[PDB]
């Protein structure tokens, strides 16, 4: 209870705060104030950028600990009763694992294309150059949650096929299936950063 | 308190105003706020008003034993995005005896309908560094509680004014958006580290 | 004022308000959380709860 | 020209379309894959009919991606402000409305697969209501598609 | 005249109008399927009768669709400011409507599906109350029409 | 004259006179269904005179399109923010009245319908209690009414 | 002269009055038909006396609905802000107070009404415990008509 | 001279004064309701003396009364921060207070009308204890009125 | 000379004073009373001396308006900032600190009545362990008092 | 000279070190308390050993207290922000130190002593695991010692 | 020359790095410690073999220290924003896939011991799923060695 | 050139460490102190050893100390920026890691001091999972020392 009501509450009152706000400078006519283009010209475009290279990782492997977590929970639960599950049952931590790895090769990527500006203005900086960050951050976040979902997924489906199996096992190869169609998320999460990514260049 | 200049063609047109005006040569500071505010026979030429464009002049002959004039130089471009024009001081030059020392102005800007205020126009870090030289400058100046506005003014009194700091910054806003975003990370981390359980019992 | 001069709102205000704000709201849920934690506190009384 | 921070929204179209159904095309796939394997157990020989649930949970993948591409490959340094606010509402459009077809595949998926398992006639019934959930995806399809290729 | 960014309220007018119908569209369906899918065990003849809940949640998802079609194609490059924020007012009034009238769908749908199973005579009451939920989108989509026109 | 961002309050009293009576009926229809379907399990008869709460919650969702008709049909370039304030409480003021009487209407929908299968001499004081929910849509609309022509 | 926004905060009184005096008449509504109704099986006379909570519970929503057009009614352009926070005081304070009474009236009436279900005597006494919880509706109309009219 | 927005601290004062103390009434209204009506089951003769925490909660909304028209006298256009921030501080002080009173006088009421019913002795005990609750409204009221005058 | 926004923080530390102090005193109060009137029951003659911990919670409303007095007669139009703020950590460390203090003896009070109806040597237990749980209130006067008068 | 506001930081140092160790002690008396209170009952001569743990507890607010009495003296309207600082992180250091102790002794108090009642060897170790958690408040009041005193 | 803050990202990042990692191989070695007490009751000879998701934490939290060390010898005054954002990047990208990995580490750990105790051909397989857990607390390493040396 | 405010990084950097390693070590010896009390009533001649897991909650308490003094002596007014964020790193690296230590010794503690009482050999096995629940409080102190003297 306690820590749905802090995060409840937090998100409440920001919210909340949100729309006093929004009224507030709308009625007190205060419209060049709430300026999202200060915010975003004057917000560095290098903190996009490497939040979008960090989440790419962490929020990649964010979902392949939570697919190893919970499919390795039921193959070792199930593998008591079992022990054929540990071998067969694998391919569902090494697809938790391809989640990782298709973060990693699109953080290295986005990772190649960032470069110091030595600009300080943003007229200096120029167009191309915060485009640079944004859809670097946007990549980066595209591929981190993409295969953060995909992660969950494999790895529940894992654990779906590894209890199954536990109780028949020609089950295993026509359930993991499923697994192919979760993986493909992570993939899509791939294709799409690499398209954001395509255009960029910092300098 | 101290009157506002107020450069007057047809109609009061630029309103300007400080708490304390200063400026020095070579480190050795003055103050001009009696030899401007209230002054009826204040030197105001080579000043210029027009819809679009304003300079405003200020012009001391026994400052330094030289005649030194000071130039405010502010544009009012409509912007597209924004659809209101926005005032905006583009340079401040002192128009020195023997030459020109340029300063880019910074952070002087607003919505037209409204004037502009700050604590401190200067080129001194300790008071915000909002004038800026690109090279090697014999000159400093402050404007304590700067006020100016220059295009659309009514009678002799300021418009609201802008302020030139509000409730966050360039660099609060990083801030921020790494600290309440790594406090959204460590929050996850904090719930399931206080999820952690133990057995209220063990085997037989 | 007669001539309309601004407020005089200081340089370093975005400064003020996010040190106050942000401490304020760390200083406030310290007291809230503390507060629910012992306001819901299990107070114990197996002895009697159940005679 | 455009304002510097113009593509920022368009950006954010992409990754919408893509982040949220990925969100949606993993829960849809997470939860009916529950299902059929759980189900699979009583009735081995069901796995090729209830893998459906699953494929329509992936088609929500292909509008989340078929948006983001078509965004992507329309973003450029040099974007005009209005359409890259017209490419935030189609990468919502189709991305939270893939979200809300993976919510419904997900839920269907796992109790169709569950009710077929004990009567082979839901299967009819099945494919119907995973049409009815899986077009809220093709619709916010349409309207992304209105919207990015304007 | 005209504010470059005034687009991004009708806009998200396109969008919530799409994204609030799927929402509701797909918590009919869910909630209703899951209905259909346990009661089918039971009743299997049903299945060709107990649809329509989830018919009705799909015509939400159309409401959705018709506004926000109506809205994309009603967006322009310098839009008039009140004429953007009229059809953010349409997209959210139809939208919203309609997750409004998907949750009475669902609800109605999934207990007068398994009420229905229970009691042959229920078919009739459902499909009053049915319509009772449905008709909240369609005031949804009159509002939305008459603000994305006016 | 009169400010840029006067009509989005305009637009949000039309479409939160229509969101939020949406909800109110959406709950009080969902709640009602809910009760009916489980009532009727053992009383057929009771399935056509047990729909009044779905009616009274269709009810509120008029008294939001009446709001929500009214305010749209008086929004235009000109609004003097004065008027668009005006609709906006009139919007808020039916469409959140209808949000109680729709949560009252469902509470003692459900529960009075369970009550009238139990005791059929009930079924007078379901009315009763129901005319005491629906009035307050009534009395959000009357203030909506003056506010919004003002 | 008064500034343009000045009017809002009065409208959003007029608002409050009404919204939060329905919200508090629902839920005394929504409490008292559950009791009524759940008495209903074991004491069948008693549902028409069992009515007083309900008419109580409406009697908020009238207090509310008077301050609502007692704001609504005075409302111009250029209403000075001291006036309109009066306004807006004068909703919120009656406005929660009918809140507060409609707490007050639901779970009394609700627990009153079970209560004389199985003890004829507590009539009398829950008709005094329903008092003193409507006068607080009372109240906050007070010091609405007083805030109101300085 | 004052800012236009003076008064707005003193009206949230005098509202403050009457809604949280209304809110302190009806918790200990609702409390006591429940208790008084759950336990007269047994004892047909303790509800006329069991009143008595609910006469103590409705004398909680009375502070806040008096509080609220003597700030609501003490308003004007022409007001100084200084009395309108004072005037906040006694409505918050006495409205929290009484808020304060209330939960104890519920939680005192409950708890002592079911031990009562038990073992009649408590109720002397429970007049003083209550007394011990009530008295923090008054010492709400005391700061209200020493704030108020200063 | 002085800038208002100041006299509110002196303001806001009496009413903090008194109304943290009051919920302080409420809670201790109220687990108190639940304490007492359950132990009463079993042992009607001990509700006489188990009085001790509502008393104990008593004192600490009464800290809080001994602060919320100081801090109001102290307060003026136009006070000094350094005088106003530390009005606000007085009002603060009272007000908290009795919160604090309240809990303590609520908890303590409802464990040590209970404990000593079942034992009764508990009673000087109790009492000694109410020295630790008021002296907390007594604290939070202390440094109030410094800082008032800093 | 220096900057103005610079009190509120120092002032909430006084406050939190006082207030956080109060809530500290209160959680620690209180926790032990239903502890000694519900040992008592099975054991009552072990009453006066078991109070060390609400000792040590109340030794948390001492610690609290010697820092915000220092704290208080220390502060002055034209406090550098270095002092001011210095001040709030002593306040935080000791005020959330003790609070963090206060957890421990009032979990290993409870601990203890329900222990050691079933077994009186555990005294000793009792005493020596509530030194261990006693210490974390005399480490905090080191570094605030150290912190207000730079 | 370089912004006053510009230091702060590469900070948080060293900070980050620890931080972040620690919490994952506490969980880690938390739940193996779990694991390991409730399998060493009944498999005590088991206890060094078991050890092996306990290192495995321990080792996250070294990745951890490598990268929170190489950002802290890499900083300086005078750092430009684009070496300060690309640190924060070390530091999350090893901090969070340290605490993921550690998560994974703790969970499967404990299955793994409590799975290995009731089977000990599951050791392998234990070990197994680790070293996938722990490559990704590599992967974190990997790019926050890049990032913190480019 | 130095700015004012830079204090309150560094100063917050002390406090942190401070206050989360005593965080941390009160975790771990609430729980370590409940496992001991809890099982030493079965095993008088473990109390003297089974107070390890205590002891190394205290050494985390130990590295914040350290941490927290040689931050706070190593502030100064006007302190630059940089030396300033890195004594918050510092401080934070420090308070947190020992905040996740805090945490894994108390599981350990709890859990292996209550499993020891049922097999003695689990005892040895505690230590080396303590050291490795320890040794993340060292890391945290490592990365600490080396931020606060760059």
């Amino acid at each position: 209870t306690g820590l749905e009501l802090l995060y409840l509450g937090i998100f409440v009152a920001f919210w909340a705060c949100m729309i006093v706000v929004g009224i507030c400078y709308t009625i007190f006519d205060l419209g060049f104030r709430f300026d999202v283009a200060w915010f975003l010209t004057e917000t560095s475009p290098f903190m996009w950028s490497n939040l979008g290279i960090g989440l790419a990782i962490s929020l990649s492997v964010v979902g392949a600990a939570w697919g190893i977590y919970i499919t390795g929970s039921s193959i070792i639960g199930g593998g008591v009763k079992a022990p054929r599950i540990k071998t067969k049952n694998l391919v569902s931590i090494i697809f938790c694992e391809a989640v990782a790895i298709y973060g990693i090769i699109m953080a290295i990527v986005i990772s190649n294309m960032a470069e110091p500006f030595s600009a300080t203005d943003p007229k200096a900086i120029g167009h191309r150059n915060y485009h640079a960050g944004y859809s670097m951050f946007g990549a980066g976040l595209t591929v981190g949650l993409s295969n953060l979902f995909c992660g969950v997924c494999v790895g529940i489906v894992g654990s779906g096929a590894a209890l199954a199996d536990a109780q028949n096992p020609s089950l295993f190869v026509k359930i993991l299936i499923v697994e192919i169609f979760g993986s493909a998320i992570g993939l899509f999460g791939v294709i799409v950063a690499i398209l954001q990514t395509s255009r960029v260049k910092m300098g | 308190i101290h009157p506002p200049v107020s450069y007057n063609d047809t109609a009061p047109r630029i309103l300007f105003w400080a708490q304390n005006f200063s400026v020095a040569y070579k480190d050795e500071w003055k103050d001009l706020t009696s030899l401007t505010f209230g002054v009826e026979n204040l030197n105001l030429t080579g000043s210029f008003w027009n819809d679009s464009f304003a300079m405003l002049s200020l012009t001391y002959e026994p400052l330094f034993g030289a005649t030194v004039t000071f130039k405010f130089i502010l544009a009012s471009r409509f912007y597209p995005v924004s659809a209101r024009y926005w005032f905006t001081m583009e340079r401040l030059e002192i128009h020195s005896n023997g030459s020109v020392a340029h300063f880019n102005v910074s952070q002087v800007t607003g919505p037209s309908i409204y004037s502009f205020h700050c604590e401190y126009v200067s080129s001194l870090s300790k008071k915000g560094s909002l004038l800026v030289t690109n090279v090697p400058s014999l000159w400093q100046m402050t404007l304590h509680n700067f006020q100016i506005q220059a295009f659309n003014v009514t009678g002799e009194q300021f418009s609201y004014a802008s302020d030139c700091a509000g409730f966050f910054s360039p660099g609060i806003w990083m801030g921020l958006l790494t600290t309440l975003f790594m406090l959204f990370i460590f929050t996850y981390g904090l719930h399931m580290i206080l999820s952690l359980k133990t057995m209220d019992r063990f085997d037989d | 004022s007669p001539y309309n001069l601004a407020y005089k709102y200081n340089l370093e205000y975005s400064v003020v308000f996010n040190l106050v704000l942000w401490i304020m709201t760390g200083l406030a849920l310290a007291v809230i959380i503390t507060s629910y934690n012992i306001w819901n506190m299990d107070p114990g009384y197996d002895s009697i709860i159940y005679r | 020209n455009n304002p510097e921070y113009s593509s920022f929204f368009g950006v954010m179209g992409a990754s919408s379309a893509m982040v949220f159904s990925a969100m949606g095309a993993a829960y849809g796939t997470a939860k009916s894959g529950t299902g059929i394997a759980a189900m699979s157990v009583m009735r081995p020989e069901l796995i090729m009919k209830s893998i459906i649930p699953v494929v329509m949970a992936g088609i929500i993948a292909i509008y989340g991606l078929v948006v983001a591409v078509l965004i992507a490959n329309s973003l450029t340094d040099g974007i005009t402000l209005y359409r890259s606010f017209l490419q935030l509402g189609a990468g919502l459009s189709v991305g939270l409305s893939g979200l809300a077809a993976g919510f419904a595949i997900g839920i269907v998926g796992d109790a169709g697969v569950r009710g077929t398992a004990q009567q082979p006639r839901l299967f009819v019934g099945m494919i119907l209501i995973l049409i009815f959930a899986e077009v809220l995806g093709l619709y916010g399809l349409i309207v992304a598609l209105i919207l990015s290729t304007k």
